[PDB]
């Protein structure tokens, strides 16, 4: 669900070159947290 | 169905063709045909 | 199984249950009507006629960019491109209704452009069941809506015999695949071939 969201963020401005500022704000604070779920399935995998 | 009779009321006992080899007294399906 | 691209599928409905599919006649009389298929017993029915195969399933709105500029999996949500095998021309709407009731029922035919505008056609699912993105299949429950005009394939219950309709009346669709890609020199159900051993020829009634 995250990325069929974000990927459809992309493909919303991908027709914009330069892209300003709380666009991508909302990217940051939405990569925030896809920075500790992408490793919260991590330490489920990461025992032997 | 011996010459071709017409689609309207073409049936299942009138026009049903098959294909065999030779038999004697007696996902996709199988590759057997060549 | 399981759904890829480029199968050639055809589509069912059931109204005694009727068995009825989508059939495509073909160069002259464009609007495409319907055939039954319930009552195989005594009738020898037509799959020529309705063999439909799709080629491209791009995502929700793919094409965004596109309209201003191997095999896919296609998934719920993702969009219809529909292919003939007979007249190998694209399934779309036109937007000139032969109704004359004034109830917004647009009728659908063929294409000979290839613009996106009103050919694309996306994929909903029926119930709560299956939701975004999950796994098409064989049997399943279908809901078709297009881009441009967004009305959805239904069956005509006003007047006369029935026939299918683009209006606001959802209807449940099967995907039904038939013929999938299969190797050469091995023949499937429906392609043409002759019998050589001499030909089975008819003469110049010519029974």
């Amino acid at each position: 669900r995250l990325q069929e969201s974000i990927s459809d963020f992309y493909w919303y401005y991908s027709g914009k070159d330069v892209i300003e500022e709380q666009g991508k704000r909302n990217f940051s604070k939405a990569m925030s947290v896809a920075k500790q779920v992408f490793n919260s399935l991590t330490e489920y995998i990461q025992g032997p | 169905a011996l010459v071709v009779v017409d689609a309207c009321k073409a049936h299942t006992k009138a026009t049903s063709f098959c294909f065999r080899v030779s038999k004697e007294k007696l996902g996709m399906g199988p590759p057997e045909i060549k | 199984q399981f759904l890829r691209t480029d199968d050639e599928v055809v589509l069912q409905c059931s109204a005694e249950q009727l068995k009825l599919c989508l059939a495509a006649e073909g160069f002259g009389n464009r609007l495409c009507f319907l055939e039954p298929t319930s009552n195989a017993q005594n009738v020898p029915p037509d799959l020529a006629i309705c063999c439909f195969t799709l080629e491209q399933s791009l995502s929700v709105r793919a094409l965004q960019e596109m309209l201003a500029n191997g095999h896919r999996t296609l998934l719920y949500g993702h969009a219809i491109l529909l292919r003939h095998a007979h007249s190998r021309m694209y399934l779309s709407c036109l937007t000139t209704s032969r109704s004359m009731t004034d109830k917004l029922a647009f009728d659908v035919g063929l294409q000979e452009d290839a613009t996106g505008e009103a050919c694309w056609w996306t994929m909903h699912p029926a119930s709560k069941q299956r939701s975004e993105g999950e796994k098409v299949r064989v049997g399943d429950d279908l809901i078709l809506v297009s881009v441009s005009s967004e009305r959805y394939l239904h069956l005509s219950t006003a007047s006369g015999e029935l026939q299918v309709d683009a209006s606001f009346m959802q209807t449940l669709w099967n995907m039904n695949p038939i013929c999938s890609c299969c190797e050469e020199g091995y023949v499937t159900g429906g392609h043409v071939l002759r019998l050589f051993h001499e030909c089975l020829t008819i003469s110049a009634q010519r029974r």
